[PDB]
RNA sequence: UUGUUACGCGGAGAGCCCAACUGUUUAAUAAAAACGUAGUGUCGCGCUGUGGUAGUAUAGCCAGUGAACGCGACAUGAAUC
RNA sequence: CGCGGCAACGCAUACUAUUUUUCUCCGCCAAUCUUAUACCGUUGGUAGGGAUCUCUUUCCUACAUGACAGUACUAAUACCCAGGGAAACUGGUCAUCAGGCGAACUGCGGCGUUCUGCUGGCAAAACAUAGCUGUUAUGUCAAUGGCUAUUGGAUUGGU
């Protein structure tokens, strides 16, 4: 046989990310111990990411990159720290802000930068408050003990609702993956023959094999539905 | 004259992509054309920019919205949360 | 009502914008047909010293420049302040004659009135006047 | 290649100690040129035949002067 | 006749650099000159305009002009035009006039405590 | 009675099958019904992680200038029923 | 050895450093207007050559000015300033439109980019006729359109 196109990613070569044109990595600024008001110079888009980010200046000039909350208009006075107020933009550590509301860009260690719920049309939800960890649900359903002192932006994160709209051409989505990386079109692997890939071969296409493979399974061998512990039609639950 | 019937912004596209598909972009492609009003200079012509960016015209400034209208409901209704919460306490 | 004599005005537009000012004579004249008033101010500030090098780097930090000029209202940014007797109608006793022409004539004013107004910084009086803003 | 509208003008330039030739040239409606040589640049003085004469007689001594 | 003329430099692509336009001699032929670029010259920062008084030549070529028409005579000259100038005094005066206010108000608000 | 004079310029219609469509393909016997696609669906994983790669230096490389409206793994193949 | 203009801005002014901003400087597609070059044109003309049984005041060639530097008023569109203070809504594009966050409109406003004319470069060169044995003669003129194309630029729109 030869190294599959799963196997091949690894390697290195064409399927890099194409980071030219990107503007720079969105987080926030670094720790440093109250409050720090920060104007909104503007607000750009960067290719590749389906949210606008929002660069801060800190006034010499500081500037971050942060990520864009819905809402955040040019000239709107950002306030990071423990002691500012509630308002969509204002960037709170998890101590302060109430439970129950939709926060984005939200770090997992503290002086970090900023890592759960990023993407356009996000947010974490706050369950409740323990001691030193506050509990957030993330949005695929999962829950997070979280510390305190580590801060997130509040409000849900800007550009929401871009799946809504189909893309109806082949050419919409190339122009999609040309910012973003090589990984696009995909020949499935019943169509190639036995040596390419595993579902390969045969006179008729068909699968053959079971198609569903276990955790143990080797590089090669993991090719289909890892480790499914359901298939099929998910009705209800 | 009125020159199509049913079908409006998605007659560029022609025969092509089915029915449904077209039925659900004609909602969309109005929306996103579309001069909005604008909150800081007042005068409506705020147009889109690039996915979530909404800049105005005549103002000069810009705004994050949605991707394809200005508001997003779900984004509208974390304000009503954030006010409720600050107006009491 | 508001533009008297006795009042302070920042400069909004035009070369001097930024620096200080005060009225003189706030007025249509066939000359300009619009709203004008002729007005003192100050071109470089003194800034402050140290007492090491006594006398000579003093002096010309020490001395301050002036300028008139007959400015629309549109232009001046009115100030809540005003001038505290017959020291304020001294400066502006004559004034138009340098606004109007001849450097000469002009520049006779502005040698003497600042001799003047220094004197009174000698004091520490129009302590907001003397002073700039920054941007 | 500048003109100079002035016949006063014309002298100053003449008598810098830059200038290495003056050409004496007829031109179109009975005017003639006086074309001044500077290292720089050749400055160019258009004039009628009233004050033609004199200003030959104006230009420096030492200056070398050629007729065409 | 034939109007007919060659690229004189050795470069023989249409690049923005190498582009030429034709001209009549003094010899009556036709002959490649070239295009020097076009230059934008100064915007302002805030809006986003062009600023009045001053060439879109080169910044290099700006240099052997005269220092007058380098710049506008008025403070930050080059750099903001006009009206943006004058909301800068406006709101620098007043974020200043209100904390030497508050600085007023302090003042006066705590003796009332000792009368 | 001939005339878009030469030159240049669609024969058309009525059934049935396959793939929806623009596109890609065995350089040198196969251009297709094959591949592709939008659309639909299933599975894995909240970063001390997941899918790779790399090789003795406790090397650091790819997705990642990334964070579930995301990244990776498959299967079906526009719409309508 | 710092002055003019109410203002937009103009005019003769240094250097080191720090920070901030701009020019360099940016996709593709579509439309309108306009220099330059080419070409076709209405009006004439003069130089040479071709053609002729008959006809053709004919046919062909030629009618041109570089980088660079200057300052006139004509006339444009962009943007800004002063006055002005708008529904009986007015102004404007090929098209969308613009305006109390200040429109129409008036200034022999300001300024940028293009434009026409007049020069310098500049006829001394180059080219075409005519004659003399290397050079002397005349001449290269006057009027004014493009519904044609390409190029540079301007004013915009769409995706």
């Amino acid at each position: 046989g030869h190294i599959v196109r799963a196997q091949r990613r690894g390697n290195g070569s064409v399927f890099q990310a194409h980071t030219h044109h990107r503007v720079g990595p969105a987080k926030f600024r670094a720790l440093d111990a109250s409050v720090i008001s920060g104007m909104v110079k503007e607000i750009i888009h960067d290719p590749g990411r389906g949210a606008p980010l929002a660069k801060l200046i800190y006034k010499g000039f500081d500037s971050a990159l942060v990520i864009a909350p819905e809402g955040i208009h040019t000239g709107q006075f950002i306030k990071c720290g423990a002691q500012a107020d509630l308002h969509i933009g204002n960037i709170l550590p998890l101590a302060q802000i109430p439970e129950g509301t939709e926060i984005c860009n939200v770090e997992h260690r503290p002086g970090d930068g900023g890592r759960y719920g990023r993407c356009s049309g996000d947010s974490c939800r706050v369950i409740g408050h323990t001691e030193n960890y506050t509990r957030i649900q993330l949005p695929s359903g999962r829950k997070a003990l979280v510390s305190n002192i580590c801060r997130a932006t509040l409000g849900i994160v800007a550009g929401g609702g871009r799946p809504e709209k189909p893309l109806l051409k082949a050419g919409n989505v190339h122009y999609k993956y040309k910012a973003k990386r090589h990984t696009w079109p995909v020949v499935c692997g019943i169509k190639m023959n036995p040596v390419d890939h595993r579902h390969g071969g045969g006179s008729h296409q068909h699968m053959g094999a079971p198609g569903t493979v276990a955790r143990s399974a080797r590089p090669g061998q993991k090719l289909g539905l890892i480790a499914s512990r359901r298939t099929g039609r998910r009705r209800g639950t | 004259a009125r020159r199509t019937k049913k079908v409006g912004i998605c007659g560029k596209y022609g025969v092509r992509y089915g029915a449904s598909l077209r039925k659900t972009i004609k909602k969309i492609e109005i929306s996103q054309r579309k001069k909005y009003p604008c909150a800081f200079c007042g005068k409506d012509s705020v147009k889109r920019n690039a996915v979530g960016i909404w800049t105005c015209t005549k103002c000069g400034k810009a705004v994050a919205g949605g991707a394809y209208t200005p508001t997003t409901p779900a984004a509208l209704t974390a304000r009503a949360a954030y006010k409720r919460i600050r107006e009491a306490q | 009502s508001l533009l008297q004599a006795g009042r302070f005005v920042v400069m909004l537009q035009g070369r001097h914008a930024g620096k200080k000012a005060v009225v003189l004579a706030a007025y249509g004249t066939e000359d300009r047909k619009f709203p004008y008033a002729i007005v003192m101010g100050i071109e470089k500030y003194p800034k402050k010293v140290t007492k090491d090098m006594p006398t000579e780097v003093l002096v010309k930090k020490t001395q301050v420049k002036l300028f008139v000029k007959a400015v629309n209202f549109n232009h001046v940014m009115l100030t809540r302040h005003n001038v505290k007797e017959d020291f304020f109608k001294k400066i502006s006793v004559e004034k138009v004659v340098a606004a109007l022409k001849d450097a000469p004539a002009k520049k006779a004013l502005l040698t003497e009135y600042a001799a003047v107004l220094r004197q009174k910084y000698l004091n520490n009086k129009m302590a907001w006047f003397f002073k700039p803003l920054q941007f | 290649p500048k003109q100079v509208t002035t016949p006063k003008e014309f002298l100053a330039l003449a008598a810098r100690s830059d200038a290495k030739w003056v050409k004496v040239k007829k031109a179109s409606d009975d005017n003639t040129k006086f074309k001044l040589r500077t290292t720089k640049y050749l400055y160019t003085l258009s004039v009628k035949p009233k004050f033609v004469e004199l200003v030959q007689n104006s230009i420096p001594e030492s200056l070398e002067v050629i007729v065409l | 006749v034939d109007n007919r003329y060659t690229l004189r430099r050795s470069l023989g692509f249409h690049t923005i650099r190498n582009r030429v336009a034709p001209v009549r001699t003094p010899g009556n032929k036709l002959v490649a000159h070239y295009i020097a670029k076009r230059q934008n010259g100064p915007h302002c920062a805030e809006t986003g305009k062009r600023i009045n008084g001053i060439k879109c030549v080169k910044t290099c070529e700006l240099r052997r002009m005269k220092k007058n028409q380098r710049t506008v005579s008025r403070p930050y000259g080059g750099v903001y035009c006009g009206s943006v100038v004058k909301d800068r005094i406006i709101n620098a005066f007043m974020e200043e006039e209100a904390r030497a206010a508050q600085e007023r108000k302090m003042a006066n608000e705590q003796k009332k405590k000792g009368k």
